[PDB]
């Protein structure tokens, strides 16, 4: 089971992450204030550029990895014997 | 640093005014990647030329330069040509890396070569690109209005392939790297660039191969297709600055120059391939005839890996006095093309 | 077709009735295009070379046209082989319509080989993708499909973008 367990414990590991970041910012014994800020407040109702920078740079990388998947198909075994 | 190309480089209108242009040029709604781009004067200085490509666009440096000259056939090549570009040209600069100086609008010989570059990357997966390079008169120019903005570093969206209309303006081909608009402020005229091209590759030739220069001289040669009048005259302009040239077996005057050097007469060749100018023409058939040396036929042995060896029997020939200099030449040059087959099979023999 | 004598030439074939037969003959030779030779050319895969050569002559009188038949003919049939070879030589100017209707028909059916080759052959999708085009490209559903359920019930409030929405929600969902 050891492998399985682990792999579904680094899925789950951003949702914990994640649920820590989205609470309120006291302790339990102290959220009472925060409770009566959020019920008041009920009551009351990358930049562009290096955007374009970042993903040409993706792009460069995703171009070279294609490349270099189809320069190890053609120089396997089974291909080249296809083309002899 | 980016008023500094405005900076360095002027352009007269002659009222000679510093430049505007400067371009990170791309095309709209096309896959091809960003290209470099520049709008020139001409009788400008070279040397701020090549600094601008290798050291600020950044290209690495010619093991080989051939330019391509001609353009009789207009719309359609010979199909038989078209694997001359393809598969002798275009993969012999991929594999030793080199420049094609070429026009580069969408008439006549850039076209043709635009298509076997686009054929190349499409049937090859080398992960390199093919260095090829333009220049062009700004007159001709198709959308020479847009690219003012002096801002910097600007993709202009320059529209390609709208408004049809022929014979005056010419949209760029965009099989190309980098561009060199010369311009003369004439807007219109056919362009008198000739001279910036060979000051150019004149320039080019002088300079070394390798990291810190410290190896040969990078050769230069020039081909041919079949052309017209000014491009024998183009021919001599070209040969008097020690460059080679070679020759194809189509028509025109390349045929002419073929058929006269396997040789009253000869005024009677020359009433049919341009049907006139006799006498000044037999004064341009005198100076062919003064070099004799850097001028080579391709047409009796074809090839695809004969290619490569044609450009180096060129470089043999028109080396001249020395004998053992131009063998080193030849070792030099094949380490530098980085091509074991061609000195093991070619130098090592035993003579 | 090789080339009085002619009525001879019946008088062995069947042995019988000259001059109806021999008028046969004038209308055979009224045609004259629609008569292909197999004789002077044989081989297995030059079959289906003559076939396209019968067709490309009883074309007759655009030459665009025949060209334009020749190539939705090699991407209907689902033979890449014939039309890099035959067709993409370099001496056909092949222009832009040309190509955007072999790569409709290569895209309303499942040719991913055709999508490829006239892709490479410098053709722009900016000017591919017209809205009409897109919508036949979304009808070609099969009845017993899912999407062809999925998109009745996106037209009972074409409609992707309402498809995505019900797959995916607000987020995580592309517009359109
Ligand atoms: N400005 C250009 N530079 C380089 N190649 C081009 C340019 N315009 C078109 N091409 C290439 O040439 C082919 C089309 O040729 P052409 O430009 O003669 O007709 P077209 O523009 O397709 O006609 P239409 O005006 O009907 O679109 C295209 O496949 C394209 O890849």
């Amino acid at each position: 089971v050891h492998g399985n367990s682990d792999l579904y414990w680094k899925a789950q590991r951003y949702s914990l992450i994640r649920e820590f970041h989205s609470r309120p910012a006291l302790a339990p014994p102290l959220i009472i204030i925060s409770h009566v800020r959020l019920l008041i407040k009920w009551l009351r109702r990358l930049s562009k550029e290096a955007e374009r920078k970042l993903l040409t740079w993706e792009s460069v990388h995703k171009e070279n990895f294609l490349l270099a998947q189809a320069r190890d198909k053609r120089d396997s075994d089974s291909e080249r014997l296809k083309r002899t | 640093p980016k008023i500094f190309r405005k900076k360095v480089c002027t352009t007269f209108i002659t009222t000679e005014k510093p430049t505007d242009a400067y371009g990170d040029l791309d095309f709209t709604y096309s896959g091809r990647k960003h290209s470099n781009f520049l709008r020139l004067s001409d009788r400008t200085d070279p040397a701020t030329v090549y600094s601008l490509v290798t050291r600020s666009w950044g290209f690495r440096a010619p093991n080989l330069v051939v330019s391509v000259l001609g353009g009789s056939g207009g719309p359609v090549l010979q199909t038989w040509l078209q694997d001359l570009l393809r598969r002798g040209l275009v993969r012999a600069a991929q594999s030793t890396g080199a420049w094609i100086v070429t026009g580069g609008l969408h008439t006549g010989i850039g076209r043709h070569v635009g298509v076997a570059v686009r054929d190349h990357q499409t049937a090859s997966t080398g992960s390199s690109k093919v260095v090829a390079m333009g220049v062009a008169p700004w007159g001709v120019v198709r959308n020479r209005d847009m690219l003012i903005n002096p801002k910097g570093s600007f993709p202009a969206r320059y529209r390609w392939r709208g408004d049809p209309e022929d014979g005056v303006e010419f949209p760029l081909d965009y099989n190309y790297s980098a561009f060199f608009l010369v311009d003369d402020g004439t807007y219109g005229r056919l362009g008198g660039e000739n001279r910036f091209r060979l000051r150019f590759e004149s320039y080019v030739a002088q300079q070394k191969t390798g990291v810190g220069g410290t190896g040969i001289d990078i050769p230069v040669l020039l081909l041919l297709i079949d052309g017209d009048e000014k491009m024998l005259k183009r021919i001599e302009d070209a040969t008097q600055a020690q460059l080679p040239c070679l020759l194809v077996a189509g028509s025109g005057g390349a045929a002419d120059c073929l058929v006269e050097t396997l040789e009253e007469a000869r005024d009677r060749i020359r009433r049919y391939f341009p049907k006139g100018d006799p006498e000044v023409l037999q004064a341009q058939v005198e100076r062919i005839m003064t070099r004799k040396e850097l001028l080579t036929v391709y047409s009796s042995e074809d090839g695809s890996e004969e290619f490569e060896t044609i450009v180096l029997r060129a470089l043999v020939k028109a080396c001249g006095s020395s004998e053992a200099s131009a063998y080193l030449d030849e070792l030099r040059l094949a380490v530098a093309w980085n091509r074991v087959d061609i000195a093991q099979s070619e130098l090592f023999r035993g003579d | 077709t090789l080339e009085e004598a002619r009525d001879r030439i019946r008088r062995y074939f069947p042995k019988g009735d000259p001059e109806v037969l021999q008028a046969q003959v004038e209308r055979i030779m009224t045609r004259k295009e629609l008569l292909t030779v197999y004789s002077s050319e044989d081989g297995s895969e030059e079959f289906e070379t003559i076939v396209l050569r019968a067709l490309v002559k009883a074309c007759g009188s655009s030459e665009a046209s025949a060209y334009l038949d020749e190539l939705r003919l090699a991407v209907a049939w689902n033979r890449v082989d014939i039309a890099q070879s035959e067709l993409f030589r370099g001496d056909i100017q092949w222009r832009s319509f040309h190509l955007e209707a072999s790569l409709m028909d290569a895209l309303l059916n499942d040719r991913p080989e055709f999508v490829r080759l006239l892709i490479s052959h410098g053709l722009s999708l900016g000017h591919f993708l017209t809205p009409v085009r897109l919508a036949q490209l979304y009808s070609a559903v099969s009845p017993n499909s899912l999407i062809r359920n999925l998109l009745d019930q996106a037209s009972h409030a074409p409609n992707v973008g309402q498809v995505l929405r019900t797959l995916l929600g607000e987020t995580c969902a592309p517009r359109y």
